[PDB]
């Protein structure tokens, strides 16, 4: 499985997923490409934020499907 | 039926209560409390009595306590429903924490509004834009809905 | 071109230009902006006045607070891409008891250092099950589970790990917890009394195993990150570091030079910022650990309450470094060249006036991109 991880200045990635990887992995495997702490990551998907503790199945994470990985909050 | 921490924790309130806070069990349900935090002085709320209400969920122990503001309050951290943040920063909520370290915070909370983090929008719009005029409005809503509201 | 003059040129810079350091064009940010907040526009009545209200509220030019973004862009100034990319390739060291290794790391060189540190995340629950009830591919994770004949660790990433308990100890511990709301609970509760009942001498028992166990096994997330700049003096004596930093949900790069804290933890030295960098992992007690984490990493002024109430730090830290050489002329050259950026594509007679026309012309093209996704409709 592929998905993509898409960044406010058009940064694009491809991380290797499995359906049954959660958030807090995916926040990690972002960590090991980009060296981003995962405390320091939000994941939105479809205007959504994705939690830890849920997986890429539950919100319905498809192959080829683009996250948005947000690096600025309050 | 409830477990032993959730007892000492309700006991040691009422035995040690902190200074300006008082919180006490509901009648039908250990896990739910009403709580009323006076309005620390040097601050906008002086002078005035705040009720909350705080629920320990099933996960309470695991999970963080659900507080919410019932006396209406102009605060920048408190939405129009009376939520607050339970903000824990680059970490998450473990048992180390207890009640009385959330009534701390609330209290703490109540002394250092944070606009640039905002839960009213139009609120921290004027903390920031117009400090004295948003501390005279929560001085005059501290008047309205928090003095012998108990 | 002095490595002190590498320091000076891209702290006056980040101070001044924000995220216009990173050399993005405001149009790119303007359009993926629009792209993630078309949802947010009011769909009735005046849409110029809709898309107007979310492009005001918008606060894409603001510079990024994510710490790993920070450092990422830290190294790729001073470094270049290709520099940092090595330099990511290297291998982090884990700091000693009194950071030995770290002191030893710094030879008379213009060095930058990248730091990750990294919290405890060890199981804080346990739940009693069957080995029937036991699905490892859907259970919670990072949790510990009681079965009859085993006790077991479920870590983060659905891995099964047995606690080295015999089929007897567990039988033990396992009819022992009876009451319901303890068959799913916490581990290390401090209100439990091992001299009260057989059933929290066992819960407290299971705890000390799972304490036990756990300083061997690896459960450590990333937390922090944030990069020292150290450059070559001509004395032993006159050495100082720069740490750099942001903090997510608490303040910019641009905000840690504004209240001038690189320079004022420079004056600690290097052996005691590196001092307080070793007592901040070996330590155990939370007040310790609190004091320290918020005088090296909160905002300028916050240090006495950034780690306090709901934000004091529980969790053991584990500060790991990597060091490399910084050539002052690549940084500089590095530097004048977003410098040349900003000036031919966003002049101004100062720093605010370039700053203006950025987030202006970022609001633009978000305008303009938000007015074409919604006018299909």
């Amino acid at each position: 499985m592929q998905i993509f991880v898409k960044t406010l200045t058009g940064k694009t990635i491809t991380l290797e997923v499995e359906p049954s990887d959660t958030i807090e992995n995916v926040k990690a495997k972002i960590q090991d490409k980009e060296g981003i702490p995962p405390d320091q990551q939000r994941l939105i998907f479809a205007g959504k934020q994705l939690e830890d503790g849920r997986t890429l199945s539950d919100y319905n994470i498809q192959k080829e499907s683009t996250l948005h990985l947000v690096l600025r909050l309050r | 039926g409830l477990p032993r921490r959730i007892i000492k924790e309700t006991q040691r309130l009422l035995a040690e209560p902190v200074p300006g806070i008082k919180a006490e069990p509901d009648e039908s349900n250990a896990r739910y409390f009403h709580v009323v935090i006076a309005g620390p002085q040097d601050s906008p709320f002086e002078g005035g009595t705040f009720k909350l209400e705080l629920f320990l969920p099933e996960e309470y122990p695991m999970a963080a306590p659900k507080v919410r503001f019932m006396t209406k309050i102009y605060h920048p951290n408190v939405d129009k429903l009376g939520r607050i943040c339970l903000d824990i920063l680059k970490d998450k909520w473990s048992p180390a924490l207890q009640i009385r370290t959330v009534l701390l915070s609330i209290q703490a909370l109540l002394s250092a509004p944070n606009p640039d983090d905002p839960l009213a929008n139009d609120v921290a719009e004027q903390w920031k834009t117009n400090e004295a005029q948003a501390i005279e409005t929560a001085r005059a809503w501290t008047r309205l809905y928090a003095m012998n509201n108990i | 071109k002095t490595g002190l003059h590498v320091h000076e040129k891209i702290k006056h810079m980040v101070k001044n230009y924000g995220t216009m350091i990173t050399g993005i064009p405001a149009e790119i940010l303007g359009q993926n902006e629009a792209e993630i907040s078309v949802g947010y526009v009011k769909k009735m009545g005046n849409m110029k006045e809709n898309i107007a209200e979310v492009v005001r509220k918008s606060e894409m030019t603001q510079p990024t607070n994510s710490c790993g973004k920070a450092s990422n862009e830290v190294c790729d100034l001073l470094l270049g891409t290709e520099g940092a990319s090595e330099f990511e390739k290297s291998s982090y060291q884990v700091l000693s008891g009194d950071g030995s290794n770290l002191k030893g790391s710094l030879p008379n060189k213009n060095l930058l250092v990248r730091v990750e540190m990294d919290r405890f995340n060890a199981p804080q629950k346990y739940q009693k099950i069957k080995r029937e009830e036991f699905n490892p591919e859907t259970a919670e994770k990072n949790k510990i589970y009681l079965l009859e004949d085993q006790l077991v660790y479920l870590d983060i990433f659905g891995k099964v790990i047995d606690l080295g308990q015999t089929s007897d100890t567990c039988h033990r511990l396992f009819n022992a917890i009876t009451t319901p709301f303890y068959q799913n609970y916490i581990l290390y509760d401090e209100y439990i009394d091992p001299e009260e009942s057989a059933e929290e001498a066992a819960m407290f028992e299971m705890g000390e195993i799972v304490k036990a166990k756990m300083k061997n096994i690896d459960c450590w997330t990333a937390t922090h990150s944030f990069t020292i700049f150290v450059p070559e003096s001509d004395s032993e004596d006159t050495r100082t570091l720069y740490p750099y930093q942001a903090y997510w949900t608490s303040h910019t790069l641009q905000q840690w030079f504004s209240g001038d804290k690189d320079e004022k933890l420079s004056r600690l030295g290097i052996d005691g910022y590196i001092e307080k960098l070793a007592l901040l992992g070996t330590t155990t007690d939370s007040k310790i650990r609190s004091s320290i984490y918020g005088e090296l990493f909160s905002p300028p002024g916050k240090e006495h309450v950034f780690c306090t109430g709901m934000n004091e730090k529980f969790s053991p830290l584990r500060v790991k470094f990597k060091v490399t050489e910084v050539n002052p002329e690549i940084a500089l050259q590095n530097l004048e060249e977003v410098q040349e950026f900003i000036d031919t594509n966003y002049p101004g007679e100062n720093a605010k006036d370039q700053c203006e026309l950025y987030k202006i012309k970022a609001q633009e093209a978000m305008t303009k991109q938000l007015e074409m996704r919604l006018l299909i409709e």
